[PDB]
């Protein structure tokens, strides 16, 4: 049993389920012909009482940072952290049969993203 | 006003009247024009077909919306064996057919 | 018999039934009729190589007719004209395929660029010695409107329809081929039909 | 809280606001300016059909603006026009569009 | 447990499936841009060994009427959809030796007036 | 219980699955636009050391005809005829970890098929 | 019980799933436009210590025959599928550790020439 | 018969002659011709092929 | 053994041998010879802006 935790806008969520992946372009005999691009992280959450994450998508347009940490016997494993990030989806979904009814889905599309020892940075000219 | 030379010999005064007119009625002929495609066949080149749209349409009132002779029409096949066709025209009246491919 | 399209379509080369694939044909009043026509071959009948190319091509400048009916209302459309180009063509090794390609005999007119004159002639007089000096068959109702004598008229390295459709415009003469004949002169035709925005008229 | 655009386009014809779908707008130091816009006719409005295209043909030779300002900076673009001609299109029993150019 | 029974060209017919839909085009920034379209219902009935529906739409061109009905409680009718101006567009048939239904017909009628309780749907067809 | 009997060049199988479907066109409103086509007729089989349908598929030039007769429980319902038919598609499927040890399945495109006192007929050019 | 070996390259190896196909094309109206193309046959086998299939997509190329014998377990033979003329177009080879089969190959085969039972198909490959 | 003068000017009998022989020539050509593909790099410019 | 093509191009620039994505040559006996060729640049080599 893992527990996972995100820490959001001052507040705590528990997270159901979490991925990201990078990917780069090859030739037509196998050999790498772009940079890595990617990054992207897509989040699971259930569902409250307070809405917190859907006025950071509409009400705000300054970027933000968060950070998840996951837990195995309990202890802390890992830690991936994101920084001048976006909201770029989000879905709440309700059914009434059971197995987490209410929950919440969003993707985040960040320039700086951190795991352990890995770094990802995007060259963004400004 | 504008004027410009006879592009044929012209031999009396008539005869620049006949020419004069046929470029009247040629430059009139395209003020305003239609295009329509449909999949009927009596509809045939160099006849006058009579436009309209139904009063079953909401909040039509005049109905009438040209008389046209036909100048043009393409008919096709395509490989599931079905008919269509396409087609232009000018107003019902004119006198004089487009100059054309003329040289 | 049941199952019929709205329209059907009947071509016949050289009086015999085509079996073909698509079809196209276009129609005006101040341009030459154009008509493409693709044959195929079936797998059980000879091929276009047990034929031959050269076999197939011995049908150039041959009659077509093409007829379309109308069966809910019975009304119908006529038009003949002649074989000017074929491609013989196969990929990938199947039996291949013919593409028929011609239109209106006016198309066989315009291939000769030469140099005469004519002095002290009418466009009746005129437009016959064209046609008399042609070598295609073909019918013609030659009434035009300017009945005087033109003093002098030249052809100048152009051949016979470039030459008269220049000159019969001109005068503001209608001149075009209505299906089956050569009209010169205004035909007086006042038929009519009604179309219908969203009745048997799909877009305008 | 308004989800503006970057660049917004305003277009009038005749001194009142248009409802458009699509623009197209061309510009050269050496040949004439272009401009093709798409109007917009609502369900909810009368039709192509109730008005008339011979009433609508009466908008040959009218002014034509438009606007386009970049919120980020303050920037501006101003163009002004007449219309030369004008389609008027319909299929399968739609209520039909109009194209000025 | 619910019944559906479909009365169709003077027969009745045994309901397993029925469904009809509306539609509606919708611009860029959620307005609607058009006017109702759709009101195909499609049926999935079992078989036998009279071929009705099969003949209606190859051996006749010609509209017809049906109606189905809705039963709740093993009496007491639910509801009932009418159509009337209809042709059938649709047709299949299968068999399956191994499971469930042996032998059923599924087919799509195509209709310009659809009648449900207190609502109706009218189709513009300029005839 | 139901059983379903082919009977084609001779010879008699037993037929697992069977189908055959009809179509037209509408144009939007609902108005039928275009003619009936299909009628092409599938059929699943299983193969038992007889390779007489493929025979029959590698004779590119010659049309057959055949039957279907259903029987319902423990009397004949319909019959499906087919004249004037060639076979058009083949496939031969062997699974020895799952079921179905040897099927066979394959269609069939014919100028006329009859049901029941229905009949679908296409007109070929010949 | 029901099983299959397949005799390629001098070896035999154990079959756990076969297939291969023929097909025409057909005309708008249902008539066939075309002749029988395809015959490719696609294999599913044990992968066991040894890499002869591979090599001989790899490091060979000319073309080779093979056979498969289908036979129902108590050992009767029943029908035997061969190809000449052909070559290896398609290969993959899969490990999963969970269950079921747990190391397999699948690749597939296109031949000039294929037998079964008593029918044979044959390609037009002109010198 | 449908006559043409030269876009050339010439000189004497034989060159005339000559550049009726090319026009010909050109016109005749065109009666019949091919048209193909290949995945072979032997077909080269100006050479004669045997189909 | 190696897998090669059927035909094999090979393109010199200057003298030096080139590194393309696409080729295109057209030749005729009455107008002008045309190439036309798309020249690729790697991540770990200098870009087109440096």
């Amino acid at each position: 049993a893992f527990r996972a935790t995100l820490s959001f806008a001052g507040k705590e969520f528990d997270v159901l389920d979490c991925t990201y992946s990078l990917k780069r372009d090859v030739d037509s005999k196998g050999r790498p012909s772009s940079n890595i691009y990617g990054g992207q992280i897509r989040l699971h959450v259930e569902s409250t009482d307070d809405t917190s994450i859907l006025e950071n998508m509409t009400n705000q347009f300054k970027p933000h940072s968060g950070s998840i940490v996951f837990k195995k016997g309990d202890a802390k494993m890992k830690e991936l952290t994101w920084e001048n990030g976006y909201i770029t989806e989000f879905t709440e979904n309700i059914d009434i049969v059971g197995s987490q009814p209410m929950t919440i889905t969003f993707v985040v599309s960040a320039q700086v993203i951190k795991i352990g020892g890995a770094q990802f940075e995007q060259n963004w000219p400004k | 006003e504008a004027k410009l030379p006879s592009i044929r010999p012209a031999y009396s005064a008539m005869d620049l009247e006949h020419y004069g007119d046929a470029g009247f009625h040629r430059n009139y002929s395209q003020l305003s024009q239609i295009k329509a495609s449909s999949r009927y066949c009596g509809i045939r080149l160099g006849e006058l077909v009579v436009t309209r749209v139904p009063e079953s349409f909401p909040g039509v009132k005049i109905t009438d919306l040209g008389r046209y002779r036909i100048t043009e029409i393409t008919h096709t096949v395509n490989y599931k064996g079905q008919y269509s066709n396409t087609f232009c025209g000018v107003p019902g009246g004119t006198p004089i057919m487009p100059w054309g491919d003329a040289v | 018999s049941t199952n019929l399209d709205a329209v059907s379509v009947e071509i016949k080369v050289a009086g015999k039934v085509c079996d073909y694939v698509t079809m196209e044909l276009f129609q005006s009043v101040s341009t030459h009729h154009r008509f493409k026509i693709k044959v195929n071959y079936r797998p059980d009948k000879p091929s276009v190589w047990a034929i031959g190319p050269d076999v197939i091509f011995k049908q150039l400048g041959e009659k077509v007719s093409i007829i379309m009916t109308h069966h809910e209302s019975g009304e119908k459309t006529e038009f003949h004209g002649l074989i000017s180009d074929i491609h013989v063509e196969g990929f990938d090794g199947n039996q291949g395929f013919v593409i028929l390609e011609g239109g209106s005999p006016t198309i066989l007119l315009d291939r000769d660029p030469a140099m005469d004159c004519y002095v002290e002639q009418n466009l009746n007089t005129i437009v016959s010695d064209i046609l008399d000096k042609s070598g295609v068959k073909m019918n013609v109702t030659n009434n035009p409107k300017h009945t005087d004598i033109i003093p002098y008229v030249a052809r100048y390295k152009e051949t016979s329809y470039g030459f008269l459709s220049r000159l019969l415009r001109s005068y503001g003469e209608w001149f075009y081929y209505n299906g089956e004949t050569l009209q010169i002169g205004d035909p007086e035709i006042d038929t009519e039909s009604r179309a219908g925005y969203d009745v048997d008229l799909t877009g305008v």
